[PDB]
């Protein structure tokens, strides 16, 4: 296999020589010379995403590495994994571009913060006042349904065998 | 803003290079064309070869079928949603919450779109509150009055009964008060007279 | 052989109605699925690990991997667009009071507690409780799982502030601005939407306050007594880890192949039989990464239309009064709080029940004076010796006046009209 070697405090039994997990993955081992367990753990690996506005506005990056520690790869620990590239601002805006676990990431460079989910706002309740509308807006908004999709016809033995 | 509609025909079109590219595949074979296998390999062995490409194509055209009836499904789900909004919204007024548009639904008008409809709902949204000091009932002559459509307001001196929806302030009169017990019951009552109209008629 | 229903005769008459005399607030759950686990999968990595070998005949089946990986990235993007659609449907967050004072309606097992650091409602936090190597082991076999976009608190604190506007400005906040009104008379306007008079609601307010305290308390009692209440939400969990638990079990699987280990079979055969036995682990594990792909396909698609109805229910039994029946909870309904769980929502729907109904002697019109008067708004009703008329819902006997009734034609048409006198004002 491939994987870092951890001390380990399973106690296994003089017989026992592997060690598997819940979903049949080999979790464990004992060592055929020195009678020690370790913890075989499988080397870091993430997702590397890319946080890039739009290329008409700016070149500038910033990397993800989900899953992955800061410390095993501007660098930012997030939930989702290590930001790199992008500086954390204390300011809270509305999401542009998700990053997960709360984090957004904007242009501005490349900013990344904890996203604010609306305007504060404290409802005036008392047991005798109430509020009562003086003006009306007519307001018209859109909503776009999509109904039908392109009529697709494949000949089956065209596609696979031609002539 | 017309961002769904084209995402629907780039899922299609992209679906379709998908399954047009699963023909520049080997599949595990000497090569992906089926005349250089036949001008290539005795029947034995190209029976093979056809098979591996057979066996790998069929599982490209499987899987775009697969995939086309979960789109249709969810595009079947889309129109029987848009059908309901025609129905609801443009062939009534709906008094559903957010079904036709943010606000108090007046009415809607569709556009028709590139595989798709546009609803353009018409809403009557509140505007410029003002506070006033407001008392579930009127105590007068030992008689607790409601309100019949309206609710009971006051601008810091007098007491009038407007409509919820939007300030118009009347009179409290017996029209558009109703009479249910005495004083003692409602919590929060407060004392203000109640106009009669027969009053100055039978006066005079 | 099993019972539908416990036996009952209605006793229909021509001339009998029966008008209830009392009323039950009930409050009931409602537990809908909104979101999943998000899963993002490593094709490459699942299906050959660290062989160059496998990877170099892994790239002959073309763009599977590709399908796939966006599959999973529109199932991904899509878990979020739900919660989004369920829970962000306030621009605005709202704050209850510093003083909870509503009438003598409790919400304390609703409202967020400040003593606790998640910022969760009572029963938020046992929602919370009740739904529960296995992430390493999915983790170790380039399967990720992807953290959701919206947070349990954000969640939690757009549930807050969902309930700090039904609370403090009813139906206002959600068709515009939020506008305060007291708590009693957004309960009467409640009860005028479902055909009760407002005298009713002001007249027993504190019975009224009494039975919903009483009803949000069992609600409790009942979801921390029960462990099929929250099987749906359970359910969703069970089924993502089982799934990435019977794909990681695939890789144990020989597939037709001498061995299932990739490192084996290179080191024991020679190529032209090697590159058979690892085709045929490629194609097995494929298949069963198709397979895994088109069941989370499937689930999204069932989990989205949840999703949709959780979000029709957010907008029209929260953020509004329902005339639709059963919708919003099991009798005539009135208002809605909505509870952030793991992967969902859980409606308490407050709904007002008919309870201790009398019968009485019913006509459809009076004739008084040669002429026809119909009910205004109720229905006439005889206790025996004397007519009145009361709403339909709720038992308030009037006397029948011009100005409860309507006059429309002579007494020679309608079918069962009675004789009584009509007062005059
Ligand atoms: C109704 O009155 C309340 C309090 O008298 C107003 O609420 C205040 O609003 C101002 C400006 O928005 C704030 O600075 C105060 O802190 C608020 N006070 C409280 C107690 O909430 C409310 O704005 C008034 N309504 C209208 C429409 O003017
Ligand atoms: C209600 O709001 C409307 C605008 O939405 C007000 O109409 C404006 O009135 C001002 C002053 O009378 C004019 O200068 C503007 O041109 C009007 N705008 C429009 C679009 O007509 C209206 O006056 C408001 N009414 C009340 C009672 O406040
Ligand atoms: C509340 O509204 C009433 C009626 O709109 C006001 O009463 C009138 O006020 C005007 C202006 O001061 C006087 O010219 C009228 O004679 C008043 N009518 C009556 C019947 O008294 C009242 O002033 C308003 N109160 C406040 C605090 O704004
Ligand atoms: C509302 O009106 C009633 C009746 O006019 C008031 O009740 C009277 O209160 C005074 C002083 O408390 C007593 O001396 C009388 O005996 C009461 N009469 C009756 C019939 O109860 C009541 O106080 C008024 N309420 C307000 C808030 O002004
Ligand atoms: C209204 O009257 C009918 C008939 O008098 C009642 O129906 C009877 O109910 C009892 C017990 O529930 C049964 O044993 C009888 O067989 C029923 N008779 C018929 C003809 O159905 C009915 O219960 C009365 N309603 C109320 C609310 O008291
Ligand atoms: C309507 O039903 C309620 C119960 O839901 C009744 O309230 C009870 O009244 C009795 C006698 O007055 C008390 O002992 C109980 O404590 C009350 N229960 C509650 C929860 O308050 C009410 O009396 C009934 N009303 C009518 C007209 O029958
Ligand atoms: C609202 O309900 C809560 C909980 O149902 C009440 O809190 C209880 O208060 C009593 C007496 O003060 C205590 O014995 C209980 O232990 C409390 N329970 C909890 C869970 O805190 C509260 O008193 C009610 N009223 C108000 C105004 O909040
Ligand atoms: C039907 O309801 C009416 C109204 O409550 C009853 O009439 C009253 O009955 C009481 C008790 O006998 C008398 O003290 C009142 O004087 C009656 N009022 C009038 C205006 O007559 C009537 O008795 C009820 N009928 C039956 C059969 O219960
Ligand atoms: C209701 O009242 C009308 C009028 O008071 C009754 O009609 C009368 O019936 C008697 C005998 O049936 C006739 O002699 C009169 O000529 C009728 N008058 C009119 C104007 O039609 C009617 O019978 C009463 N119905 C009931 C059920 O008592
Ligand atoms: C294994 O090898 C080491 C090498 O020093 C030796 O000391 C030991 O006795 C051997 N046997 C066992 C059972 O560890
Ligand atoms: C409303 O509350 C205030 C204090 O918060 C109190 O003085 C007043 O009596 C209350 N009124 C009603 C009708 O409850
Ligand atoms: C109601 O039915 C009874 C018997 O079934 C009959 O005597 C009476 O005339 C009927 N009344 C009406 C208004 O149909």
């Amino acid at each position: 296999g491939t994987g870092v070697l951890t001390e380990s405090n399973k106690k296994f039994l003089p017989f026992q020589q592997f060690g598997r997990d819940i979903a049949d993955t080999t979790d464990a081992v004992r060592d055929p010379q020195t009678l020690e367990i370790l913890d075989i753990t499988p080397c870091s690996f993430g997702g590397v995403s890319v946080i890039t506005p739009g290329t008409n506005t700016s070149n500038q990056v910033a990397v993800l590495y989900q899953g992955v520690n800061c410390t095993e790869v501007n660098v930012f620990q997030t939930r989702a994994g290590c930001l790199i590239g992008a500086e954390y601002v204390n300011n809270s805006y509305e999401c542009d571009i998700p990053i997960g676990a709360g984090i957004c990431a904007s242009y501005q460079s490349i900013i990344a913060y904890t996203m604010s989910l609306g305007a504060e706002n404290s409802v005036a309740y008392s047991n005798n006042s109430i509020a009562i509308p003086t003006n009306f807006t007519i307001s018209v908004t859109t909503e776009i349904l999509p109904v039908s999709m392109t009529k697709t016809s494949v000949d089956c033995t065209m596609y696979i065998c031609g002539d | 803003a017309l961002g769904k509609l084209q995402d629907v025909v780039n899922h299609n079109a992209q679906a379709l290079n998908t399954l047009v590219k699963q023909l520049s595949s080997k599949f595990g074979a000497i090569s992906s064309v089926l005349n250089d296998i036949l001008s290539r390999l005795d029947p034995p062995e190209a029976e093979v070869q056809i098979d591996r490409l057979i066996t790998g194509r069929l599982q490209s055209l499987q899987t775009y079928v697969t995939q086309q009836l979960i789109r249709a499904a969810e595009i079947r789900a889309s129109a029987n949603l848009a059908a309901t909004k025609m129905s609801e919204c443009v062939l009534g007024q709906s008094k559903r919450v957010d079904f036709c548009g943010k606000g108090y639904h007046l009415m809607s008008f569709p556009q028709s779109a590139p595989h798709g409809v546009v609803f353009l709902h018409v809403t009557y949204v509140p505007a410029q509150e003002k506070n006033f000091t407001t008392a579930p009932a009127i105590c007068h002559d030992g008689k607790a009055h409601f309100p019949r459509e309206g609710v009971f307001v006051s601008n810091g001196t007098h007491w009038f009964v407007t409509q919820r929806n939007f300030y118009e302030p009347q009179i409290i009169t017996t029209d558009n008060t109703f009479v249910s017990g005495n004083c003692d019951v409602v919590i929060g009552i407060v004392n203000n007279t109640v106009y009669d109209p027969l009053q100055p008629e039978l006066d005079s | 052989t099993m019972s539908l229903g416990a036996e009952n005769s209605v006793a229909y008459s021509n001339n009998s109605i029966a008008i209830p005399t009392n009323f039950t607030i009930s409050v009931t759950t409602e537990i809908l699925p909104v979101s999943m686990t998000k899963t993002s999968v490593d094709c490459t990595m699942y299906i050959c690990g660290d062989s160059t070998e496998c990877s170099n005949l892994l790239l002959q089946y073309g763009s599977f991997c590709t399908q796939l990986k966006r599959a999973l990235t529109g199932i991904a993007v899509e878990q979020d667009k739900n919660t989004q659609e369920v829970f962000a449907q306030v621009k605005q967050i709202y704050k209850t009071p510093p003083i909870k004072y509503f009438g003598g309606f409790n919400f304390s097992q609703i409202l967020p507690d400040p003593s606790k650091p998640s910022k969760r409602s009572p029963i938020e936090d046992l929602l919370f409780n009740k739904v529960t190597d296995l992430i390493c082991a999915q983790k170790f076999n380039g399967l990720t799982v992807l953290p959701p976009l919206l947070t349990d608190e954000m969640i939690a604190q757009y549930t807050s502030a969902l309930l700090a506007g039904t609370i403090t400005s009813g139906w206002t906040f959600g068709a515009g601005p939020a506008l305060q009104i007291p708590f009693p008379m957004q309960m009467a306007y409640r009860f005028n939407g479902i055909g009760v008079t407002q005298n009713v609601l002001y007249e027993n307010q504190k019975l009224i306050a009494n039975q919903f305290n009483s009803a949000i308390g069992k609600i409790q009692d009942s979801l921390s007594s029960t462990p099929s209440a929250l099987g749906k939400l359970q359910d969703v969990v069970n089924h993502n880890a089982q799934a990435l638990n019977t794909l990681v079990k695939q890789l144990s699987s020989k597939f037709g192949a001498i061995s299932s280990v990739l490192n084996d079979i290179l080191s024991r055969l020679d190529p032209p039989e090697a590159e058979v036995q690892i085709d045929r682990l490629i194609t097995g594990r494929l298949q069963s990464l198709q397979t895994y792909v088109t069941q989370q396909l499937i689930r999204a698609a069932e989990i989205r239309a949840s999703a949709n109805l959780a979000a029709t229910k957010m907008s029209e039994c929260v953020l509004g009064q329902s005339k639709r029946v059963d919708f919003c909870g099991k009798g005539y309904h009135l208002m809605s709080f909505p509870q952030s769980a793991p992967h969902g929502v859980v409606f308490l729907h407050v709904t007002y029940v008919p309870a201790q109904e009398k019968n009485f002697t019913t006509a459809p019109a009076i004739c008084h004076d040669g002429k026809a008067h119909f009910p205004r708004e109720g229905v006439f009703v005889s206790n025996g010796t004397h007519w009145f008329v009361t709403q339909r819902n709720f038992y308030e006997p009037q006397i029948i006046t011009t100005d409860n009734t309507f006059v429309s034609g002579n007494c020679d048409v309608v079918i069962g009209i009675v004789n009584n006198t009509v007062y005059d004002p």
